[PDB]
RNA sequence: GGAGAGGUA
DNA sequence: GGGTATTCGCCGCGTACCTCTCCTAGCCCGCAAGTATCCTATTCCTTGCAGCGGT
DNA sequence: ACCGCTGCAAGGAATAGGATACTTGCGGGCTATATGGCGGCGAATACCC
């Protein structure tokens, strides 16, 4: 549904409006079992087991920096967007790492 | 029933024509406004605001069977608009000279006689029907006004249409304006000449014919008398179009049966005399001329209420059948009347009469066609007029309006290649009296019939009732279509934009001939005032269910020019309807606001939650000193926006507060107005 | 059509369905993978995962 | 020819 | 400025086989396909000019 | 040998049909946007003494 907004009329305006039922895409359907058919060679999509978006407080259990020091870092992992990391430097600093 | 049928073709100038598809509301930024559905090709849905209702008209091309659904963005409407505008250029010398003398010259006024006209009323040996008496009143009053009169007398056949003409001619010869009547046929020309000489058998009025029955010297004498103007009523065929008739004083032109003339001819006669009072007569017009008839650039008049005993002629959509010819001819002859037999083939009319003469031994048969000697055809009509023979093997020359009330049976042996209005005029050849009229239309085999006379025959059969002359006319429009509004080819769509568009192109041509505005000053888009305060303002659908009433009331809102119109609109709404809605009362007040701005200059207004902008006019009444006083006393609320605009900053949160501020605001404007 | 037909056609997870048993059909419609987009790779993951 | 997917040892 | 130290980018990270599917996006240009409209017939109505008797 | 009259072509209206260039959907045939892995190692910087 497409509008025309009257430019000379102020913020919040309609001169005209149109719509049509436009065809788009070719989405495959699912059989009565669950098989899809792509080219007569019925495939199936498995379920991915990916880590949940959210926040995760993680460490390095005396494993890095040769010091026996744990480095508590944290991830803001969105479902879409850029990853935000906050990591403790060995000298007790706090660092942002973006993606 | 002249607007807003669903699915009916309906036109918008930007995009072309579509079909009406309802009315609904839509939310488009907090304003759930009312918009109309228009369907185009590939199901293009266009939703139209109620403010922009005037961009929508009825399709004037008819074309109800098939009309062009302009696909959206197809640009064919734009191309046709540009082509029409090229035709609508004000350099067009076909009618802009008429509009120049419309802007420079005037017409004659007939004077009425209250006394001598009664003598010719008593010379009328019948009783006028009520529907024809008002036609006489409309004709004669329009004669008695100074403009160049132009009226159509499109009535049913044999209803005394000649009587309205002779009354108009009697008023004209009471001023001696040298009446010029015009029929497209020598035969009914001679018939009307006999009518004139018999009816006007008392007055010192000279009634003469120029036609082919007057010779190259007799008609020469008669045109010489026309040039000396001593003829008071002139009767002629297309002989009058030969640039050779020159009235010393022409005041009244009476066109009869314009459907066969051609607009080239109708303007050929028109361009001679400027202030002539044009009179037009028919039984059925051309659909192009019918469209300009109902749209009212010129006058319209329908005749009904038959004089004595006119009847529903029995339409016979029958096959070509010899026994049908036998039964028709015998039943007509025992009735006592005469028979028409249309053939329309001169190369075989002699053979058709030769076979039909022995095919009905009890008939008296001659031959009539327009490709033999005109005095021989005069002998033929002398015999058939004086009942000397019953069955007439003839071409379509009998479609020349010949009266002959004794004839009550017509047989058209081949109904293939004849228009429907012509079929009705041939149906008007039988009847005209108390005796029953039959209308036999012999056809070939229905597969070998036609592609169109199937439609024509189902039209001519389903339509047999009182008042069907305009019903068949409204069939004729949208089976053959309205042609070009100025040029030729009156049958066909001919890129039919609409006669409403002739208004706007003519007024833009008026702007062009105003000598200060160009054709480039083509005011195609003229909202001419616009205000917005950003509320949903509608006729609510649960409040108003009928879209027809809703759009009509929207037209009342549009046509509202004073506050008392608004008052009567609101009280009829409360009367017939009860409740007074919020958006309804709002838009009433908005129309009131537009009335104020038109009364008080204001080209444009914009309003919102925080204020808006005013766009003034030049020839206005806005107080400048009070305005700058307003500025210097509330600089917080106001700033200049150009020399003719003004941004006002107002805490316009509540919708009522907006209403009050604008109301009292233009009240303040109206107080100290300059 | 590209971004759907390519997802169903050539992805690491829209895989061919082994169909020599009813059982293999059933257990291949309830597989739970860890691979593909948004997840780790096969040859470069440790032991704890 | 090269990618991807699954599988055996 | 020199030892230390930190980063940091590059290097690498099993063999042989088998089964399957899938391999550039978009733009341009003309090229077939379908169409409204215009020149060609036919065969009513008035014109126009030449035959034409007749003297 | 001079003129008014007949008739046979010349040009508008109304209707069938074939043509024909417009108008356009298409398909082949071209050009040109990240985020789950560690261990080591040497080379480039960081740094204060």
């Amino acid at each position: 549904r497409l509008v025309i907004y009257e430019r000379e009329a102020p913020e919040g305006t309609v001169k005209d409006i149109k719509e049509q039922e436009v065809y788009m895409g070719e989405i495959p359907l699912m059989t009565d079992n669950g098989t899809f058919v792509i080219n007569g060679t019925e495939r199936v999509i498995v379920s991915q087991l990916h880590r949940s978006p959210g926040v995760f407080f993680d460490s390095d259990k005396g494993k890095t920096h040769s010091s026996g020091k744990v480095l508590y870092n944290a991830r803001i992992i969105p479902y879409r967007g850029s990853w935000l990391d906050f990591e403790f430097d060995p000298k007790d600093n706090l660092f942002v790492r973006i993606d | 029933l002249a607007e807003l049928h669903i699915g009916q073709p309906v036109v918008h100038l930007e995009h072309g024509v579509g079909r009406y598809a309802g009315m609904t509301t839509l939310e488009a930024g907090g304003i759930t406004g009312e918009y109309l559905m228009l369907t185009y090709a590939n199901d293009a849905k266009l939703y139209v605001p109620v403010s922009s209702l005037h961009l929508i008209s009825r399709y004037a091309g008819g074309a109800e069977e098939n009309a062009p659904l302009h696909k959206l963005g197809g640009d064919a409407w734009s191309r046709a608009r540009q082509k029409a505008a090229e035709k609508v250029r004000d350099v067009a010398a076909e009618l802009l000279d008429i509009y120049a003398q419309r802007a420079a010259k005037e017409g004659f006024a007939f004077k009425h006689d209250r006394e001598q006209y009664q003598l010719f009323c008593d010379s009328f040996p019948f009783e006028t029907t009520p529907d024809q008496a008002q036609a006489i009143n409309a004709v004669l009053s329009d004669m008695c006004q100074p403009l160049a009169m132009d009226r159509l007398v499109c009535g049913d056949v044999g209803f005394g249409k000649t009587e309205v003409a002779m009354r108009a001619a009697f008023l004209a010869v009471d001023n001696h304006k040298q009446v010029a009547v015009l029929v497209p046929t020598t035969l009914l020309a001679q018939q009307h000449y006999d009518n004139f000489r018999d009816r006007f058998a008392n007055w010192p009025v000279r009634i003469e014919m120029i036609s082919r029955f007057r010779s190259a010297k007799e008609q020469t004498q008669i045109l010489a008398e026309v040039a000396e103007g001593k003829i008071d009523i002139l009767i002629g065929t297309h002989k009058l179009l030969q640039s050779d008739v020159k009235f010393k004083d022409l005041g009244l032109l009476i066109v009869d049966e314009e459907h066969r003339f051609g607009v080239r001819h109708k303007e050929r006669i028109k361009a001679m005399r400027a202030n002539v009072d044009i009179l037009t007569l028919t039984a059925t017009p051309i659909p192009r001329t019918l469209n300009m008839a109902m749209s009212g650039m010129r006058d319209l008049s329908i005749i009904a209420t038959p004089p004595a005993r006119r009847l529903a002629v029995k339409t016979f959509v029958r096959e070509y059948d010899s026994m049908v010819v036998r039964e028709a001819i015998l039943r007509e002859i025992l009735r006592g009347g005469q028979v028409y037999y249309l053939y329309n083939d001169v190369e075989n009319i002699q053979k058709a009469a030769e076979r039909l003469a022995e095919l009905v031994p009890e008939a008296r048969i001659a031959i009539g066609h327009g490709q033999m000697r005109e005095r021989e055809l005069e002998r033929v009509m002398n015999d058939f007029h004086h009942q000397r023979f019953n069955v007439l093997v003839c071409t379509t020359i009998i479609e020349t309006g010949i009266d002959i009330p004794t004839a009550n049976t017509i047989i058209i042996e081949r109904a293939d290649h004849f228009g429907l209005a012509q079929l009705h005029q041939l149906r008007g050849r039988v009847g005209r009296s108390h005796h029953q009229a039959y209308a036999w239309l012999l056809t070939p085999h229905p597969k070998a019939m036609t592609t169109d006379a199937q439609k024509r025959l189902e039209a001519i059969a389903s339509l047999e009732d009182l008042g069907a002359g305009f019903a068949l006319a409204t069939h004729d429009l949208e089976i053959r279509g309205a042609g070009e509004l100025l040029g030729e080819e009156q049958s066909g769509s001919m890129e039919t934009i609409g006669f409403s568009l002739y208004m706007e192109l003519l007024e833009n041509a008026v702007d062009a001939l105003k000598a200060g505005r160009e054709p480039s000053l083509e005011d195609l888009t003229s909202q001419q005032t616009e205000v917005e305060l950003r509320m949903p303002s509608l006729l609510p659908d649960d409040f108003i269910p009928d879209v027809n009433t809703r759009l009509s009331f929207y037209k009342r809102i549009a046509s509202a020019k004073t506050e008392n119109e608004l008052e009567e609109i609101k009280v009829e709404l409360i009367d017939r309807f009860g409740l007074l809605p919020d958006p309804a009362r709002t838009l009433l007040d908005i129309a009131r606001l537009r009335q104020q701005a038109q009364k008080l200059g204001i080209r444009k207004l914009e309003g919102n939650e925080k204020g808006g902008v005013i766009e003034f006019a030049e020839k206005n009444h806005v107080n400048p000193a009070w305005l700058i006083g307003l500025l210097q006393k509330q600089p917080q609320h106001y700033r200049l926006d150009g020399p003719t605009r003004l941004k006002f900053i107002q805490d316009l949160s509540e919708r009522k507060t907006r209403i009050e501020w604008v109301r009292q605001f233009m009240r303040e404007l109206e107080e100290n107005a300059i | 059509s590209a971004a759907v037909k390519e997802f169903f056609g050539s992805s690491q997870l829209s895989q061919f369905m082994v169909q020599n048993n009813p059982l293999s059909e059933i257990t291949h419609k309830r597989r739970i993978s860890a691979l593909g987009p948004g997840g780790l790779t096969r040859e470069r993951a440790g032991f704890e995962v």
